[PDB]
């Protein structure tokens, strides 16, 4: 499979930042609720 | 307009798209209703309070992954999408139809999303046996919103059958008799049979529990003369062909995938290939009673169920030994696609040789119901169907977009997932053999080595799929569009460019009839 | 984008679809809001615009082949396979109630008096009311017969008489299987008997409504000359389901009513 | 005559896993003999085997029950 | 009766750019209307429901 | 029982589980051979530059690929339902023992002379008296006899139940209005435990069953002492 | 029983008309005959409170939810026995 | 009929904005992963 | 008795419908619903391949019982091969003139 | 059980070939090495005088007329007991 090149090319950067972005958007969410398991637990 | 165009489609490529986003989004469901199990088993103890929460989390992954995730992606996705491309057709033989199928999903989800959240959901297991799933022991409406999504559902794929055998059998250029499709479409031609005949027996099991529930009837309740066992009958008819199912679509892409990267023009025994589906398809209806060797049922019977699930290795063997004659003198291109399909290869073998382990009732009693039996349909279901899923994602996905993804990054993924899985699920099968029960929320001291380094593969795992999500949105972020693909020549679905026009074959292609 | 040259159907973007899926939403939450919270008004709705959907998406099939001609021979061909794969599962459906059924008769629990029919239950008599609906069933197999036979001979009003009378007798089956509901000395709560007969005989009666309506959709469309001697499908469908409908009931008649009883 | 009883022997007639006959029978049958031996001016002791029998392999709470039903008149075997 | 089919034919294959569903006239739209207002009405009106309903109501 | 680090088949206690571990041998040197063939033919054919992508023809190997695995097949079945025969065989039983899962404990019932009946709970983390076993003792275990036929039935008064135990070779499920029979014997006296193995709801985990096997003069006492 | 009655039994609109109405048709009356010089009234049932009869595990959704759907009086006890 | 077609156009969301779309696709996946955990929350929230 | 009343196929079919029907009577195939006899694919007597445009793929089953079909874009102008088996086939205007 | 194996069960003489020979002659071959797996030898049955079986009302018009057409010594014996 051949493609012509990035019509609009991330560099090293904007990766870095995408994938930081993609992370914390699956971590953030999930992290707090669980970090507050104990405080729901104990009703 | 987005309406016309997103809502009121009739497009086979547009429905197809739908089903991989709709897919795509119940996967995170899914992953993340793993991770709370993994999380809850992770260290001695209990983490989520009440085992019933832990119970219902069971459940809902399992309803996920194989009705919101599997099915949708490799039967509504790849099938919509490659189907009529691969034959030469205009869409599907019923496209209006065919949109209702896609569109009875959401709400069929919103239902299961529905019965976790009224009452105190529904911990049944995804088996949803009575009395455990009756009005006494689950009283509410839960279970009942569950029966309900597995209705829309049903009904979903049944029609969804409908279409893909007329389709396949109906829309194919006069000349191109039914041993000149690609394996893909045989693949898909053979499942849908499968769901025709299956689900609706599903239905009605569902459906006396349901009346049982709501109606005073008794199919299920001893008390009117009932009998529990009669659901387990019912649903595992459906049961088993739905496990088939849910790997058939597999079977036909890894068989693509594994051709075109050996740079052959087709694939090794073809007709052993189709006689192969066949087969699995065929015996796949007369094996259910596995499921039930400690239920109590006569010695004689057990003797022949055992006997009878044991054949299903010979044609399974053809078709893994095909797949190797293929490679055989090809010349390899080691691509994140190619990576994919090897290791459903071997996973999928592991996962197979394992369930001939199972299929003895004798040494079945002793394996019924432990971890050893989560180790067998995790290898051949999230190392079969998803390996095969994410291989003719890679594969396809510039046919499908237009753009084609960062290699490097797609290898690491691989890297990274061949990690996390086998590290969760390899250990499962020492936690089996030992005694390890499956649904519970805790375990005696002694399995606590194996259950800490599972939940640690689960999150392994859980890092490869963020980074796919990466993956996706940089392919599309940077925009390297398709210029050239290789053998088209026996590839029909690539010869109308990335991405085909909405239109295709508006002139058939044509075929002499030599 | 040019002119199409091949002899398959593009159907028009539908919104159908979408509000049949809504629909299904709509009456199985209604359904949960009824056996549950009391209240009808979602299961209304829901039924509702489940009748305006398919009556609007029947209405657009009929517009886009008898007005718009878009069904040559091979979007017919399709059309066949498509109803007799739908019969198909209907039978699988079927098929798991006669299986709970037997499942339930030949090895009756103690709980039952260990015998069938269970201790207490007074069966209906086969040779009466039972004895007539298969003559009503299978009298009109032959009535829908000689109405498609009619028809491919271009006989309209013989068509048309042949058919009411089918439809008639389809009622007629529903009415005295009505009252047979209202007489009976067992209800559905009675056990596994009551269960398995009314749940099974209900279905199959619940089919017996769609295949009539289905018939006089077929009455109406052929009055107003929709079919020609040549091109009915929407009548064949209309038959294959009626003579279905027949044979679930005759397999009912001897498992249920006779050996069962 | 035996009183040298250790347990409920093999039955062939109830030869699988499923023994819920096998109490059922023993129990109704008990019931019978007794029935007909006080019913015919006789001795019980010839429906012992099927007391010890019942009462072996029949879980007490169904003994219970099904006793209760008789005493009713709700017993749906036939006695 | 009469026969009116080939009247029928005409209208519906009047070139008017308009969806087989509307081409009959303005009845199909306020049919088409009246159907997509339950349809969004009523799933409003579930949605509802499902929130009262997931928590503890008594 | 299970012990830390464990990777196979708990101990046997009892000749049917002996017989079990030796089938699951035989088996799994089986699934070794093939799944070692399986991965060195894949290594083997992408390790080379020679290609021959022309055709090749179909049939002529495919024989060998159905018949070998025919009869290997019938390697593992043979054996498999010898053993099947023998757990269902025809056994002259000295003592029949009833178990009755109820939610959230089993309780049994020794009826062949007496009316002994007795439930029998998981004993909770916090009242375990140190060298206890966090979440499988139970207060009172079911004693029975150590070399001699027990005869189980097993069923259940509410929703399904399992009742197992591993070391003797032992998974019956307990289903309401049925009763399952199985047989147990044990070839050496001590505790052997096991857990409910169908889901039954919340306390699904925490349902355990202890065996205790002594000599017969013992059960006979220990009968009397429990009424 | 068996069946022949001599030939045509097959092919023609016509002969699907003599069959409708010189077989299938007289029947139905025959049958309609039979099934009301017969079909009387059968006394109504002894009541006795069995437990696999009238369940009761979750009320009825309408009504008093102690009413089947179709309950005749004359014929269905509840299950405290008759109801008038 | 008229609608779009080529590379960034057979789909229901716009790709012409790399960051608009990281935005659409982390609510998107990000919602997904995320709603067990408040179910779980919920439930934990009501006893 | 008898009677008629029902229209015929040659009065009241429409459309696409009557159009195919029409043109089956003349023996031509504009649908594309019946399988093309091939010629002897020469150079001289190559498979006339009909087209509404200037393009149409092909699909060559090269030999009777092939699994695969080889399949390729054939283009207006002069005949092309099948790339298999060199089979010639050309293009030429359908019937609705492009 | 029931019965599916996709679709082709039906049209084209290289389709029925492919049963034949993928359904039909394997479904031989289970069912022979079943019915030899299994079939070794029946223990000859105790021989009890019932009247009502070994019938002689007319002695059979060959042989001695006391022996069957494929009388088999090891498992059919004479009215008066097995043979020898
Ligand atoms: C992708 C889905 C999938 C697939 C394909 C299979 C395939 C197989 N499975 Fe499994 N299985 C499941 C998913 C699947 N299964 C699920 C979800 C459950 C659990 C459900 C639940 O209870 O929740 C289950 C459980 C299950 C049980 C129940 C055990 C218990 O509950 O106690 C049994 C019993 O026999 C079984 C066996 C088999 C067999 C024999 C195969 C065979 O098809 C495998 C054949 C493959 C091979 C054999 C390997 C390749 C062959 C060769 C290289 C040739 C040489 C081989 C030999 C000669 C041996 N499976
Ligand atoms: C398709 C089926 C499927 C899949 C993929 C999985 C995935 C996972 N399952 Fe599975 N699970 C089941 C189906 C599945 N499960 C079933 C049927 C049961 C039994 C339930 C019951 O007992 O009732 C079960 C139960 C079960 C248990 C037992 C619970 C118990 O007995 O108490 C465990 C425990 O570890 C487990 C863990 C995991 C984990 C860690 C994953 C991880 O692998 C998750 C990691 C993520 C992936 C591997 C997939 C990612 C793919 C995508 C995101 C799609 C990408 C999209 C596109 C490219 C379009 N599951
Ligand atoms: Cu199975
Ligand atoms: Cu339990
Ligand atoms: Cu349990
Ligand atoms: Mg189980
Ligand atoms: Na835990
Ligand atoms: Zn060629």
């Amino acid at each position: 499979i051949t493609a012509k090149p990035a019509k609009t090319p991330t560099s090293p950067k904007e990766q870095a930042i995408g994938l930081s972005v993609t992370f914390l958007s699956f971590l953030l969410p999930a992290g707090w609720v669980l970090y507050h398991l104990d405080n729901y637990k104990k009703s | 307009m987005f309406i016309n165009r997103w809502l009121f489609s009739t497009n086979h490529k547009d429905i197809g798209t739908l089903y991989l986003l709709f897919g795509a989004w119940a996967g995170m469901v899914g992953t993340a209703l793993s991770l709370l199990i993994r999380a809850e088993l992770g260290q001695p103890g209990t983490l989520l309070g009440d085992d019933q929460i832990y119970n219902v989390v069971v459940t809902a992954h399992a309803f996920v992954m194989i009705f919101f995730m599997v099915m949708p992606i490799m039967i509504g996705g790849f099938g919509n999408w490659l189907v009529p491309l691969m034959i030469g057709a205009p869409d599907m033989a019923f496209p209006r139809m065919n949109n209702m199928s896609f569109w009875l999903l959401p709400p069929s989800f919103l239902l299961l999303l529905a019965s976790s959240m009224v009452e105190a959901g529904a911990g049944t297991g995804w088996t949803v046996y009575p009395p455990l799933a009756g009005n006494l022991a689950h009283a509410g409406a839960s279970v009942d919103l569950t029966i309900f999504s597995l209705h829309l559902a049903g009904v979903s794929s049944i029609l969804g059958a409908i279409n893909f055998i007329t389709t396949i059998i109906n829309m194919k250029p006069p000349a191109m008799s039914q041993y000149q499709t690609p394996l893909f479409v045989w693949s898909v031609m053979i499942t849908a049979v499968l769901l025709l005949l299956s689900l609706p027996v599903l239905a009605a099991g569902i459906t006396m529990l349901l009346t049982d529930r709501n109606l005073n009837t008794t199919f299920f309740d001893p008390a009117g003369g009932g009998d529990p066992i009669l659901y387990q009958h019912l649903f595992w008819f459906f049961g088993h062909p739905e496990v088939y199912i849910l790997i058939l679509p597999g079977f036909g892409m890894i068989s693509h995938i594994v051709t075109y990267y050996s740079g052959k023009k087709e694939p090794f025994g073809y007709m052993g290939m189709v006689w192969a589906m066949m087969s699995i398809g065929f015996l796949g209806f007369i094996v259910w009673a596995h499921h039930m060797f400690t239920v109590g049922m006569d010695v004689d019977t057990r003797a022949y169920f055992t006997s009878a699930t044991m054949i299903i290795a010979i044609p399974t063997g053809v078709k893994v030994f095909s797949w190797l004659a293929t490679l055989h003198g090809g010349n390899i291109k080691w691509s994140p696609a190619m990576m994919w399909a090897l290791g459903f290869i071997f996973l999928f073998t592991v996962g197979g040789l394992t369930g001939i382990v199972l299929a003895n009732s004798s040494l079945d009693i002793v394996l019924h119901d432990t971890y050893y039996v989560v180790a067998h349909f995790h290898y051949v279901l999230s190392m079969g169907a998803v390996f095969a899923i994410m291989g003719g994602f890679v594969h396809w996905f510039p046919l499908f977009s237009g753009y084609t993804l960062n290699d490097t990054w797609a290898k690491i993924h691989f890297a990274i997932m061949f990690v996390g899985v086998n590290m969760t699920f390899f250990p499962q099968h020492f936690l089996g053999l030992s005694g390890m029960p499956r649904r519970y929320s805790d375990y005696p001291d002694a399995y606590t080595m194996w259950n800490t380094i599972s939940s640690m593969g689960s999150f392994i795992s859980l890092t490869a799929v963020m980074l796919m999500v990466f993956i996706i949105w940089e392919a599309f972020a940077s925009k390297r569009e398709v210029l050239t693909v290789d053998l088209t020549t026996t590839n029909l679905e690539w010869l109308n460019g990335c991405p085909p026009p909405y239109h295709t074959f508006e002139e058939p292609t044509y075929v002499n009839l030599k | 984008m040019t002119h199409q040259t091949h002899a398959y159907h593009m159907v028009n973007p539908s919104p159908w679809p979408l509000t049949g899926a809504l629909s299904a939403l709509l009456m199985t939450s209604g359904l949960t809001m009824w056996f549950h919270f009391n209240s009808m008004t979602l299961l209304m709705i829901g039924l509702t615009t489940n009748m305006l959907t398919m009556y609007q998406w029947w209405r657009d099939v009929i517009r886009e082949s008898t007005f718009q001609g878009h069904h040559t021979p091979a979007v017919q061909k399709g059309l066949r396979y498509g109803m007799i794969l739908f019969i198909i599962s209907e039978v699988l459906f079927f098929t798991g109630f006669f299986w709970a059924f037997y499942h339930s008769s030949l090895a009756p629990t103690p709980e039952l008096g260990g015998c069938w029919p269970p201790t207490g239950i007074h069966p209906l008599n086969p040779l009466e009311v039972p004895l007539l609906n298969t003559s009503v069933l299978l009298a009109s197999g032959v009535s829908i017969t000689w109405a498609h036979h009619s028809l491919m001979e271009g006989d309209r009003k013989h068509m048309l008489q042949a058919l009411f009378i089918t439809i008639t007798l389809g009622v007629y089956f529903t009415l005295l299987q009505a009252s047979e509901y209202y007489e009976a000395p067992f209800t559905i709560s009675d056990g596994v008997y009551g269960s398995t007969f009314f749940v099974a005989t209900g279905f199959h009666g619940l089919h017996v409504i769609i295949g009539s309506t289905f018939l006089i959709v077929c009455f109406f469309r052929q009055l107003k000359f929709h079919f020609t001697s040549n091109h009915h499908f929407g009548f064949e469908a209309g038959a294959w389901y009626w003579h279905f409908v027949d044979v679930v009931w005759l397999f009912l008649y001897v498992s249920i009513y006779w050996w069962g009883s | 005559k035996i009183k040298n009883y250790q347990t409920a022997p093999f039955d062939s007639r109830f030869p699988n896993q499923n023994q819920t006959r096998n109490c059922w029978q023993n129990y109704l049958d008990f019931h019978r003999c007794e029935k007909a031996m006080t019913a015919k001016g006789g001795d019980v002791s010839v429906c012992e085997w099927y007391r010890r029998v019942y009462k072996s392999l029949c879980p007490i709470s169904w003994v219970s029950t099904w006793d209760d039903r008789r005493a009713e008149g709700t017993f749906p075997g036939k006695i | 009766f009469e026969n009116r089919v080939a009247e029928k034919q005409k209208l519906f294959q009047e070139d008017n750019g308009l969806p087989v569903h509307l081409k009959g006239g303005a009845t199909d739209n306020i049919l088409y209307r009246v159907t997509m207002t339950l349809c969004l009405g009523g799933t409003l009106y579930s949605l509802y429901c499902l929130g009262w309903a997931s928590f503890p109501h008594k | 029982m299970a012990y830390p680090m464990q990777l196979g088949f708990q101990d046997a206690t009892s000749p049917i589980m002996e017989e079990l571990l030796h089938f699951h041998d035989h088996t799994l040197m089986i699934v070794f051979l093939i799944s070692s063939l399986v991965l060195y033919i894949i290594s083997l054919m992408l390790t080379t530059k020679l290609t021959h992508t022309s055709t090749m023809d179909a049939q002529e190997v495919e024989t060998i690929w159905t018949i070998l695995p025919a009869i290997i097949l019938i390697l593992i079945a043979l054996p498999s339902l010898r053993i099947l025969y023998m757990m269902d065989e025809i056994n002259n039983p000295s003592l029949t023992v009833k178990t009755m899962g109820h939610q959230w404990y089993w309780s049994y019932e020794y009826t062949d002379y007496e009316d002994l009946s007795f439930d029998s709970y998981m004993i909770p983390t916090s009242e375990l008296k140190p060298g206890e076993l966090r979440l499988l003792e139970v207060d009172n275990r079911v004693v029975l006899p150590m070399e001699m036929t027990i005869r189980m039935l097993v069923s259940s008064e509410d929703v399904l139940h399992s009742w197992a135990v591993p070391s003797l070779g032992l998974k019956t499920d307990a289903i309401p209005g049925r009763l399952n029979q199985t047989t147990l014997m044990s070839s050496r006296p001590g505790l052997y435990y096991g857990q409910c193995s169908e889901i039954c709801g919340s306390n699904h985990s925490f349902m355990p069953i202890v065996l205790e096997l002594v000599p017969l003069k013992y059960f006979e006492k220990w009968s009397a002492s429990m009424l | 029983a068996s069946a022949a009655k001599g030939d045509h039994g097959g092919t023609g609109a016509r002969t699907w008309r003599f069959l409708t109405f010189g077989l299938a048709l007289p029947s139905v009356a025959l049958c309609t005959l039979n099934s009301w010089l017969h079909s009387g009234h059968r006394e109504r049932p002894a009541f006795i409170p069995y437990h696999h009869l009238r369940i009761r595990t979750k009320p009825f959704s309408w009504g008093d939810g102690n009413h089947t759907f179709f309950h005749n009086p004359r014929v269905n006890p509840l299950p405290t026995g008759y109801e008038k | 009929s008229h609608y779009e077609e080529g590379p960034g156009k057979n789909i229901p969301f716009s790709v012409e904005n790399k960051w608009r779309l990281l935005a659409m696709m982390t609510l998107f996946f990000g919602s997904g992963f995320a709603a067990p955990f408040f179910i779980v929350r919920h439930q934990l929230l009501k006893k | 008795a008898s009677g008629g009343g029902v229209p015929t196929d040659e009065e009241q079919a429409t459309g696409l419908e009557r159009e195919v029907m029409l043109a089956a009577r003349k023996g031509q195939d504009p649908y594309n619903i019946l399988a093309p006899k091939a010629t002897s694919g020469t150079k001289e007597d190559p498979n006339l391949v009909p087209s509404i445009t200037n393009k149409r793929i092909v699909g060559c089953i090269c030999e009777e019982d092939n699994s695969t079909v080889i399949w390729f874009w054939l283009h207006k102008g002069e005949a092309q091969r099948c790339p298999s088996c060199g089979t010639h086939y050309k293009l030429v205007p359908h019937q609705l003139a492009h």
